[PDB]
RNA sequence: CCCCACUAUGCUUAGCCCUAAACCUCAACAGUUAAAUCAACAAAACUGCUCGCCAGAACACUACGAGCCACAGCUUAAAACUCAAA
């Protein structure tokens, strides 16, 4: 309300590209945290209800960024078989 | 008749057993040779169990003194552009040659280490070594 | 006993602990220019430490700093001064197209 | 006057290497399987390297190679293990041929 | 040069132009997009109103308005009164985040608006006044 | 139906290596493909179903 | 239950009231990782020491008594009848 205007979440057009710029932003405001902070505000979470969300949420990521790196290690082998045959 | 309890003893100590109590009429062939040479340890069951709190595996890191003179020369002059060929048991490698002069050079009296460096890598340049500083 | 038996001592091979690109340095509330390097620029949001790669002690700073600079009048809140969005790009985010 | 343990292990190349992590070693191709290059550089482990795309014909059983080396065993622990999982190989990059 | 995607800042000396106006004197078009309506206005940079539309004023009325289809509709009726004006280029500024948030930009081109730049100014509440209770359905 | 012979003798000792495979046949079979697959390296439709 | 409106109330001040699934449902302190690892599940299994507490279910976060700025309140807290389970 008091800072400058056109400067936060604003997006240029590219030679009348509307489609691809609405996307740049929607991606922006997504990446930031805003589309997902906006719904999360429509009703109000309660305190033992957000904690809750945020611990399942932190959680979460952790096993899946373990389980990611437990294939990614043991994807090396998925070469062809040396010892067909044995 | 016999004993599948593989968790109760040893093979030797539950077949000695039973041909005490002549549940097993013969002895089995490998018997005897267990007897006469027996192994350093009885093979008997035992859980792996995991430590916690202060309990800590005995397993000591194997270091020497020349490994402080190993580190320096990698950091001072890097690793070297020559192979190490691990085939050739008798295999010598820049910093081993490095090595080598640093401690005879300290055998000769010499006791500081910034100055005991110094001096080793000139003798190698006299002897025709490539020392390419890293930075 | 044995000359060649390993001896006691600490790694001498061991390499030195990582360190944040910000790890030695005092951040001050009126570096705005380090500050904005740490929020987003269309959004003005403080990135994570998982995007700024900073560590716990200096996450804190720079977080704190950024709070303080906001509200005494040498930060703005919403974006990004765009003054500062030339400056050395050290956050692992991509934003654009 | 037998030789000990202890001093085989001294003076062992292997001991004598220090860290594995970016030593330039000679390896040896033993088994191919496609473009996929078995090498053993004196280690535990061997390492896996695909065939690379210039001079690709010149890898061949037997043929000597220039490697880097980045772990001698790679091994991790994931979350809720009591052990280390290894995949019995090392990480080494592939540089090129060595020739005389 | 190369394309970018950050608006041209005021006071600073920029090589960008549309019909000889500056960024900073093109019309605004200011969409608000409500879960159950769409509003649109298109003011100058002196902030004069030049043209106003909704999904209401339209003719559409109850859930209808809250459709994509309707926030077109009221855009083309807003790009329409606003040509007239001498309007070509417009810049953005969508608030909210209803089903006429995208359509509603869509008709300001059908009716020949310029899109020369997309800003997004919902309200987010920095801590603010508590929303109505989650809903048991 | 053919009968497989006794698999040892008086004495118990196997004939074959891969006895205790429960599969010498199918096994020793594999086992003489593969070395063969390893000599070659070495040394390195229509009518037909 | 859904939609809209609005009040006590959520806020401040000064007094009260003294309850929560007040829950890591893990008492405080010290020690151990060797023994049998260990009913099950939870949260690996135990030792020393001390305080608090418990002794079938229900009656019963109840009655009576007593104390309390509490007066439709809180704390402490039974019995009879009943059952072969809980
Ligand atoms: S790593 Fe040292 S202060 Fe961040
Ligand atoms: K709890
Ligand atoms: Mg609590
Ligand atoms: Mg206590
Ligand atoms: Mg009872
Ligand atoms: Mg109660
Ligand atoms: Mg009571
Ligand atoms: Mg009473």
């Amino acid at each position: 309300a008091k800072h400058l205007k056109f400067i936060a979440r604003t997006v240029m057009v590219q030679e009348g590209n509307v489609e691809s710029a609405y996307r740049t932003l929607n991606r922006i405001l997504t990446m930031d945290g805003l589309i997902e902070d906006i719904k999360h505000r429509r009703y109000y979470e309660k305190p033992c209800r957000r904690r809750q969300r945020e611990s399942y949420e932190r959680c979460r990521r952790i096993y899946n960024m373990e389980m990611a790196r437990k294939i990614n290690f043991l994807m090396r082998k998925n070469r062809a078989d040396p010892w067909q045959g044995c | 008749a016999g004993s599948r309890l593989e968790t109760v003893g040893s093979i030797f100590s539950r077949t000695r057993d039973l041909v005490r109590a002549g549940v097993l009429k013969e002895k089995p062939l490998w018997f005897d040779v267990y007897d006469a040479f027996p192994p350093l340890r009885e093979p008997v069951f035992q859980r792996p169990r995991v430590r916690y709190g202060k309990a800590k595996a005995p397993i000591q890191d194997i270091w020497y003194h020349e490994d402080r003179i190993r580190a320096k020369f990698y950091s001072v002059y890097g690793s070297g552009q020559r192979a190490f060929d691990l085939f050739n048991p008798n295999f010598k490698s820049t910093c081993q040659r490095f090595v080598e002069k640093y401690t005879e050079l300290q055998k000769l009296g010499e006791t500081d280490e910034e100055k005991l460096f110094v001096e080793t890598g000139k003798a190698l340049l006299a002897e025709g070594v490539i020392l390419r500083r890293v930075g | 006993s044995n000359e060649d038996l390993p001896i006691s001592m600490e790694n001498p091979y061991k390499e030195p602990l990582k360190k944040c690109i910000l790890c030695g340095k005092h951040v001050d509330y009126k570096n705005v220019q380090l500050l904005s390097q740490f929020v987003s620029p269309f959004t003005g949001c403080i990135y994570g430490r998982h995007i700024t790669g900073l560590c716990g002690k200096k996450q804190k700073e720079i977080t704190k700093a950024i709070k303080r600079a906001q509200i005494m009048g040498f930060m703005p809140v919403t974006y990004k001064d765009p003054a500062y969005l030339k400056d050395p790009k050290v956050c692992n985010i991509r934003y654009r197209e | 006057n037998v030789e000990s343990f202890a001093s085989m292990l001294r003076h062992s190349p292997l001991t004598q290497m220090g860290p594995a992590k970016d030593k330039l070693v000679i390896g040896r191709i033993f088994h191919i399987v496609e473009n996929d290059l078995y090498i053993d550089f004196g280690g535990k482990f061997h390492c896996v390297c695909r065939r690379p795309e210039v001079d690709g014909e010149k890898y061949q059983k037997g043929t000597r190679v220039r490697l880097r080396l980045l772990d001698l065993e790679l091994t991790s622990r994931f979350l809720g293990a009591t052990t280390d999982t290894t995949v019995l190989e090392a990480n080494a990059v592939l540089l090129g041929i060595q020739e005389s | 040069t190369k394309f970018s995607i950050y608006p041209p800042i005021p006071g600073e000396e920029s090589s960008l132009r549309w019909a000889g106006k500056k960024f900073e004197e093109i019309p605004i078009a200011h969409i608000k997009a409500s879960h159950n309506n769409t509003q649109i206005q298109v003011v100058s940079a002196s902030n004069e109103p030049l043209a106003f539309a909704s999904c209401g004023t339209e003719g559409f009325r109850n859930a209808k308005k809250g459709t994509g289809i309707a926030a077109q509709t009221a855009g083309i009726a807003a790009a329409a009164r606003a040509k007239q004006k001498g309007v070509i280029h417009i810049r953005v500024v969508v608030k909210g985040l209803g089903p006429g948030r995208l359509s509603a930009m869509h008709g300001l081109i059908m009716g020949g608006l310029e899109v020369i730049s997309i800003t997004d100014n919902t309200p987010i509440p920095h801590x603010g006044c508590r929303p109505r209770k989650a809903r048991k359905l | 139906p053919r009968q497989r012979a006794i698999q040892w003798g008086e004495d118990g000792r196997p004939f074959h290596y891969l006895f205790y495979t429960g599969k010498q046949s199918y096994y020793s079979l594999m086992h003489d493909v593969y070395g063969m697959l390893l000599n070659l390296e070495k040394h390195q439709v229509i009518g037909s179903r």
